[PDB]
Formats: structure tokens, C-alpha cells, sequence
């Protein structure tokens, strides 16, 4: 996943 | 004793797992509901997006394979509800594999 | 469940901590005997000689300094008594860590 | 330390  | 804030969630009326399940109704969705709910995610309604309720950390684009516990650990090590869950060398051993995988392709340049 | 090996102490005679202390009657060594002792190291009476009552793995040449149970995994990461005390990541971690040495080491061939 |  990827942070935001 | 143990911080301000750390000792207090970004998001008091997300700390109950029934409060963040909800949020996950329509979950079409790899990743699984529960499993996200338990890691201490919610969904924000925007996507396949979701925050800690305590840290705040926010993580989207997951991939089918993915664990909830194991990306929260991978990006919010600091997380104070992780640490309660999930203990120290839990944390730790994510970060170092991760550390171990890059010194193994730093042969590469 | 478990083989042959593995659930089967090789010293049963030891599995307790008191019968295990009582080996460390004269201990005129560094390393701390109640420490030896709780991760299942029993002395053999010839120097800081030590032995697992379990994996039966033994450990000799402490230094001052050193965890029982570090060096107990960090050598015999199989040991069942070892996991049942000391958990996964312990184990995996006391061995990634060395990993990560010998690969950042390796930046000077 | 050291195994033996
Ligand atoms: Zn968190
Ligand atoms: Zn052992």
C-alpha cells in the first residue's frame, strides 16, 4: 500500500 | 507518562472496532474489512482509503496480497495502539527486513 | 504436533529452573546464572560451559555483557523451548539483525 | 559467545  | 497525544488517538469516535467496521460497508475491495478494522483502519469513503484511528496514518492502493498489521507497521512504526497490538519486536522485524532487503540490492549499486 | 526430536527435552533431568540454578552453585563467571538459568542453560561444571536443557545446544566463552537468550538464539534458533519462550519474531529478529551486519559488512568485499 |  501506499501512505497519503 | 507516555506523551500528549501518543497516549491520546487522532480520532476518539474511531476507537471501538464496531465504530470502524461500519465504516466499511460497501467494500468491493480486495483487501479484507475485518482485517483492516482490526489493524485499527477505517474507511474514509474515498476509495479503498483508510486511517488509523489512533496515529492517523492513511493507506490506499492496496494490493490483493496485502496485511492490514503489516502496512501499518511498514509505514507507522510509531503507531501507540500498533505497539499495545502488536508488540515491539513485531514492528522491529518488519523494519529490518525491509532495511535487509535494500543493503541485498544495494550489491546491485 | 511436534516429531521425535523437537517436544523431547535431551536432558529431561533439567526441564526445571530450580534443578538448573542449582548447577550455577559456583558461579565465578560475568554472565548472570538466574539469566543462564531462565533461558534454560544448566552448567556442566567445566568452566563457563553451558548447556540448553532442551536443543541441548551448548555455549562457552560468555562475554561480560551478553544475553543468555540472545546467545541461545542466536545459535540455536531451533530450540522448541526457545520459541515457546522467546516467541517468532524474537528468534527471527535476534537473526536478521546479524544478517543485516554481515550485508552491510559486505560494502568492504 | 561460542557453540560446542
Ligand atoms: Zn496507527
Ligand atoms: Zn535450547
Amino acid at each position: 500500500a501506499v501512505p497519503f | 507518562n507516555f506523551p500528549n497525544s501518543t497516549n491520546l488517538p487522532r480520532n476518539p469516535s474511531m476507537a471501538d472496532y464496531e465504530a470502524r467496521i461500519f465504516t466499511f460497508g460497501t467494500w468491493i475491495y480486495s483487501v479484507n474489512k475485518e482485517q483492516l478494522a482490526r489493524a485499527g483502519f477505517y474507511a474514509l469513503g474515498e476509495g479503498d482509503k483508510v486511517k488509523c484511528f489512533h496515529c492517523g496514518g492513511g493507506l490506499t492502493d492496496w494490493k490483493p496480497s496485502e496485511d492490514p498489521w503489516e502496512q501499518h507497521a511498514k509505514w507507522y512504526p510509531g503507531c501507540k495502539y500498533l505497539l499495545e497490538q502488536k508488540g515491539q519486536e513485531y514492528i522491529n522485524n518488519i523494519h529490518l527486513t525491509h532495511s535487509l532487503e535494500e543493503c541485498l540490492v544495494r550489491t546491485t549499486e
